[PDB]
């Protein structure tokens, strides 16, 4: 009984050392740099082939192909420049809350209530997209799949366990068990050895690939965290919560830097992305619009209002050309 | 429609 | 419960940390934001000839 | 036109055509969410129909194609994956009447099921009551009083009166009476008519505001 | 992937014949089919092109309206129906997979080719030379020139490169003037400009002996160079 | 002495209100989406029929009022053909829209097969063609007729031969049976069966507000059937009375006759107001 008291005491010591080593008062620091100004994204292309609600999209590293996941049981690889459907992929489970697209462009991963992250081979002989590896071993719904490599996929799930996998064998290289609530998001680092995760227990945990243990755990949100994403430097990330706030967490400082909230916004965040320079933070709400956020000012500076339902998925290209947001409006739209 | 139909008046 | 003191070692491992002031981390954020402002198609709109959209 | 090996566009239109065909074929069907809680007779009803995570069961009745989303395998938070299931025609719902003690970890099959039935996305929750006794529920309500789980009950302890009180409590769970209709059915044997009952409930669902773009509802 | 085709033989001039091509191993419903012919002493030249599921059909202007193409998509069988064959149709005919989307590699897989003998404004491709003498290990460059520049507004220079081994089928080496095909070694490369094209094979080895062919895909018809044959 | 004022005022008001009603129906349905539902394309082509009826209303009015100058022999021919054609068109779209609602309600299993937009546009094109049967027949027997001062010339429909008013007896019985007797019977049986089925629906039966929704649906059922009967009844029965059965010719009957015509056109003028403004796809 007393050891639990000592553990709570060390938790209090950790949070007191978090507060004590910080005297920045970041509201003073933030105002120094110039504002970015009203950034009028305009819907350049509208991608009209989904007959149902869509939950995830992922971009390519060539910044021209984007995969799109939808509840009618379809993945679409979507030539973004010309609005051509390359590779409509028929799923086995129509309940897919996540989607991934390999940096090599050879593979797509998606999963959901089927508790399986299926891996699909895009570039193959015999023509059509085949399913390569069904990754079984989770028991909850799969909320996020992300490729580290053509043979390393990191998945997070609603059984409170993130797992890293070897696609060739099909078994978990690592499991990441430190979350108590259902895990709702992931983000791979730019250097691809760290990855951060967000869960329903309002705690965001950094992880390692080889170590397999949570180095750090970030709190501050009061509800589920629905979407998480690294800053492109890799030394920070931002979380999207049902709290109706977005928080910018730095790995190395170990405190929340800025909160992205306004008084008018009430609904929950659903997807988060960053610009290539990292000056502007995408954020996609249930208010039917992607209010896009200056990362440094913590000020809204533009609205990607084009959707007739809640916007579920957001993605910025790797070169920074585009932002493609899909929604239960059933249409993905690249703004620019 | 009205009956035109060689109507006598 | 024994799993509580098994979790004490994990939070003790998390406890060992290299803490950095928020000002320096925010300066790293600010310095990275200015450096890639040139290669940012959204911070400044690219000329429409170079734009593929 | 600047289209040279842009038979990519022809392939994209062909994919659009196949998508429209599959989407129309999918929206022609009926989606039911089997939301009955644990230790009920959801297994019993799915064996009564013709028939690792979500378990989707499809069946045919009177030229109408059904799909049943038995989601009992998920132990996650129900808040996160239930908004996926909006737009279902009806929610099948099992309740085990007996529990042999609710005829609160013991008397689960009344108060926990009562606690389950809360509503945030609105549709006709076709609640099926399942005795789990053939006719034996008579002798097990003779043996133990039903006032154990329901303190305010003072009606007759026979079959029909107690069953009607349980039904009345389950409808009193509902808040918005005019929006949703809770189609209630108590049957354990069910040689037929549980197929007919879900058929009639989803028929009244697809009539109302699903085939009332015309006819103005 | 295995494209086996039949229909070759000797036919009287003015007679009719239907070539067939039995695709066996791929999503033949999802592939554009071509046809390319080759006279026994001459180079390749295009014949026809049916799109994925007959959405778009072209023909060669030398045989426009006299040849008919037809795909049996559920049967997975490609036909070419020919009527009243002339003396210019002593040639051997190849089935050609192609598939078009962003990143795709058309003209990659070629059939075994069937031999057919009869009894008895657009782009032009210019070869560099008839032949180059060969020694293994020594780098050599093979060039073609075109009438019109091939670099479209896409940035996509529609230059292809091939190799028909002595007594074998062709294959694809460099598609769209820069990009390497799959199943071929990485020694090959392609450097091109507006109409100025070079195949920069380095570390020449055995089994690279044969005749190279260059093709344009900017517009129809598809025209082939004579190319070079690397032999001492 | 005010019958020119009465007839002209009635005709002008029903003309302008019908034409603007159909035109706003068109613009609002292009603002909305039409091709997603069978219902929107049905109300659209029905409003098209109503508008193309209402365009020919001055040409109907001049024969009573000015009496003397048919502006064109080809013009009166084409306005006659388009008038009879589009009257059949609007009536048949009303009938098929009632059958659409009856398939939607009484047979909801088969309605997912029948009520797709492709089958809807097929049936729409087919009934426009079967109306065009009347258009080509009126073109074959249409035009103004000139006669030497025994009557002033007028725009009408001509004889097949020296025998007439017996072929026109066939014309009158055909327009009566195939524009009133068949459509009124079909629309009453379809909406009555629709209400008899919709009484048993548990989303309509109990819970007084849902009974009020049943009341509103049967209310606009009676409004549709009542307006159609009240409009197309007096002119059809009036025309069948003036089959020269017993001294059916009188000079004062013409004002009432053209008022009956005005009611028949008032149906087409109110079909946008009756359908678009009052149906529950007003959420737009």
């Amino acid at each position: 009984d007393q050891l639990r008291q000592e553990a709570e005491q060390l938790k209090n010591q950790i949070r007191d050392a978090r507060k004590a080593c910080a005297d920045a008062t970041l509201s003073q620091i933030t105002n120094n740099i110039d504002p970015v100004g009203r950034i009028q994204m305009r819907t350049r292309r509208t991608l009209r082939g989904h007959l149902a609600k869509i939950y995830a999209m992922h971009w390519g590293t060539d910044s021209r192909l984007l995969v799109s996941a939808s509840q009618d049981g379809k993945l679409i690889i979507w030539d973004s420049y010309t609005t051509n459907k390359v590779h409509a992929i028929p799923l086995r489970s129509s309940w897919v809350m996540t989607c991934a697209y390999a940096p090599s462009g050879n593979y797509v991963a998606c999963g959901g209530l089927d508790n399986i992250c299926s891996i699909y081979n895009l570039k193959t002989r015999e023509g059509n997209v085949r399913v390569s590896r069904e990754l079984a071993g989770h028991t909850g719904y799969l909320s996020c799949c992300r490729f580290l490599d053509d043979n390393q996929i990191v998945t997070s799930s609603g059984d409170t366990t993130c797992a890293l996998w070897d696609i060739e064998t099909g078994q978990q290289t690592t499991t990441f068990t430190g979350h108590t609530g259902d895990v709702m998001s992931l983000s791979l680092a730019p250097d691809t050895r760290l990855f951060v995760s967000g869960a329903c227990d309002a705690s965001a945990k950094l992880w390692d690939v080889r170590e397999g243990m949570c180095r750090q755990t970030f709190t501050g949100h009061e509800s589920d965290i629905n979407a998480i994403c690294f800053f492109p430097n890799g030394n920070a990330f931002a979380t999207g919560s049902d709290d109706a706030t977005c928080r910018l967490f730095d790995l190395r400082a170990d405190q929340e830097l800025m909160t992205y909230s306004h008084d008018n916004i009430i609904c929950g965040i659903t997807s988060v992305s960053f610009s290539k320079s990292g000056r502007l933070l995408l954020a996609g709400y249930d208010d039917f619009n992607c209010n896009v956020w200056d990362a440094l000012k913590a000020d809204r500076a533009g609205v990607l209002a084009g959707h007739d339902n809640r916007v579920s998925c957001l993605g910025v290209t790797d070169d920074g050309m585009a932002v493609a947001t899909g929604s239960w409006d059933s249409f993905l739209k690249i703004w620019n | 429609y009205g009956g035109f139909l060689r109507r006598i008046r | 419960i024994a799993q509580a003191r098994k979790l004490v070692e994990q939070l003790k491992m998390e406890a060992n940390i290299d803490r950095i002031k928020v000002s320096k981390a925010a300066a790293d954020l600010m310095a990275y934001c200015e450096a890639h402002a040139k290669e940012d198609p959204l911070l400044t709109p690219v000329p429409a000839s170079e734009n593929p959209f | 036109l600047s289209a040279e090996d842009k038979a990519a566009v022809e392939r994209s239109k062909m994919i659009d055509r196949n998508l429209r065909e599959d989407g129309e074929k999918a929206a022609r069907e009926v989606k039911l969410l089997l939301l009955g809680a644990g230790e009920s007779g959801k297994s019993t009803i799915v064996k009564q129909m013709k028939i690792t995570g979500i378990v989707e069961t499809h069946f045919t009745f009177k030229d109408l194609h059904f799909k049943m989303f038995d989601v009992g395998g998920q132990r996650s938070e129900r808040k996160k994956w239930i908004h996926c299931f909006e737009g279902v025609t009806a929610i099948i719902f099992c309740v085990a009447l007996s529990d042999y003690d609710l005829v609160n970890r013991m008397h689960e099959s009344m108060k926990l099921f009562d606690s389950i039935c809360n509503n945030k996305w609105f549709t006709d929750t076709s609640i099926i009551l399942f005795l789990n006794k053939k006719d034996l529920f008579e002798e097990k309500i003779k043996k133990s009083p039903l006032t154990i789980c329901y303190p305010e009950y003072a009606g007759s302890n026979t079959y029909e009166e107690a069953a009607a009180y349980i039904q009345c409590q389950f409808e009193d769970l509902n808040k918005r009476k005019d929006t949703k209709e809770i189609y209630t059915h108590f049957t354990c044997a069910t040689d037929t008519k549980n197929v007919q009952f879900v058929f009639d409930a989803v028929t009244d669902v697809i009539i109302k505001n699903n085939l009332k773009d015309c006819g103005l509802f | 992937v295995q494209l086996v085709e039949s229909g070759g033989g000797l036919v009287q001039p003015g007679g009719s014949r239907k070539l067939s091509c039995s695709a066996s191993g791929f999503a033949f419903s999802s592939f554009g089919m071509h046809w390319v012919r080759q006279a026994p002493e001459k180079g390749l030249e295009w014949v026809a092109y049916i799109s994925s599921g007959s959405g778009t059909i072209y023909y060669a202007d030398t045989v426009k309206g006299r040849f008919t193409i037809s795909r049996d998509d559920p049967k997975n069988t490609l036909f070419l129906q020919m009527t009243s064959l002339r003396s210019e149709d002593t040639a051997m005919y190849y089935c050609v997979r192609s598939i078009y989307y962003y990143g795709s590699s058309p003209f990659d897989f070629w059939g075994q080719g069937t031999t057919l003998t009869v009894s008895s404004s657009d782009i032009v491709m210019t070869q560099a030379t008839s032949s180059v003498p060969v020694t293994p290990g020594e780098s050599v460059s093979i060039s073609c020139r075109s009438s019109k520049s091939l670099l479209h507004s896409n940035g996509n220079t529609y230059l292809y490169w091939f190799l028909q081994r002595p007594g074998q089928s062709p294959q694809l080496l460099i598609y769209r003037m820069s990009n390497l095909a799959s199943g071929v070694p990485d020694r090959f490369s392609g450097s091109g400009s507006g109409t100025a094209f070079t195949l920069t094979i380095s570390r020449l080895e055995a089994e690279d002996v044969g005749v190279y062919y260059c093709m344009q895909h900017l517009e129809y018809p598809l025209t082939f160079g004579a190319g070079t044959k690397l032999e001492l | 002495p005010a019958i020119p004022v009465i007839i002209t005022a009635v005709y002008s008001v029903v003309f302008v209100v019908g034409l603007v009603g159909n035109s706003l129906v068109m613009f609002v349905i292009i603002r909305y989406t039409k091709m997603k539902t069978a219902t929107n394309i049905y109300i659209f082509n029905l409003a098209l029929a109503d508008a193309l009826v209402t365009t020919t209303m001055p040409f109907q009015s001049t024969v009573y009022l000015m009496n003397s100058w048919p502006f064109g022999d080809v013009l009166c021919k084409i306005v006659l053909s388009i008038d009879y054609y589009n009257m059949f068109t609007s009536i048949f779209t009303l009938t098929m829209m009632s059958v659409d609602r009856y398939i939607a309600v009484c047979h909801p299993v088969k309605a997912l097969d029948f009520r797709t937009p492709l089958k809807a546009k097929i049936i729409n094109i087919c009934i426009w063609l079967l109306s065009s049967s009347v258009g080509i027949s009126a073109i074959v027997l249409g035009g103004t007729k000139v006669r030497e001062d025994v009557d002033v010339i007028e725009c009408s429909l001509q004889f097949p031969d020296d025998d007439y008013s017996w072929w026109d007896l066939f014309m009158k019985i055909c327009v009566f049976i195939f524009a009133f007797v068949i459509p009124v019977l079909i629309i009453i049986v379809c909406y009555t069966l629709m209400i008899l089925r919709l009484k048993s629906v548990r989303l309509l039966s109990g819970s007084r507000e849902k009974d009020r929704n049943l009341r509103r649906i049967t209310r606009l059922v009676l409004v549709v059937v009542a307006v159609f009967v009240v409009c197309w009844t007096p002119i059809h029965i009036f025309i069948l009375v003036e089959a020269l059965g017993s001294t059916s010719h009188s000079t004062a009957a013409l004002s009432s006759y053209y008022f009956c015509i005005a009611l028949g056109y008032t149906n087409s003028s109110l079909n946008p107001i009756l359908y678009a403004f009052l149906d529950e796809n007003f959420k737009r």
